[PDB]
């Protein structure tokens, strides 16, 4: 509610964070292969905005969970040696960094 | 086979 537009900017900033837009949809078993059998609870950025549109967050702390969920399914999934690894431990660290007072 | 199809480079 007051924090509505508070979500909406820290989405539109972490997601320039990902400018291949590697976190923008759900991660599918084509895509991935075994992802839905290692990885029990899915999020990507398209989820998280769809939430918030739908007034689906109720405070700050909700909305960081699923943003250090999606980060933390990736560095799970793909070897830590990858553009997807890598990019998922920098933009957790650089995001937390920009929504913690 | 663990890892995405494509080498996310564009």
């Amino acid at each position: 509610t007051p924090i509505q537009q508070l979500l909406e900017h820290f989405l539109r900033q972490l997601q320039r964070k990902d400018p291949h837009g590697f976190f923008a949809f759900p991660v599918t078993d084509a895509i991935a292969p075994g992802y839905s059998m290692i990885i029990k609870h899915p999020m990507d950025f398209g989820t998280m905005k769809d939430k918030i549109v739908a007034n689906e967050y109720k405070s700050v702390t909700e909305f960081k969970a699923d943003f250090k969920l999606m980060c933390d399914n990736a560095m799970t999934y793909n070897r830590p040696d990858t553009v997807y690894y890598k990019l998922a431990k920098k933009i957790l660290h650089a995001g937390f960094k920009m929504m913690s007072k | 086979g663990r890892g995405k199809g494509g080498k996310g480079l564009g």
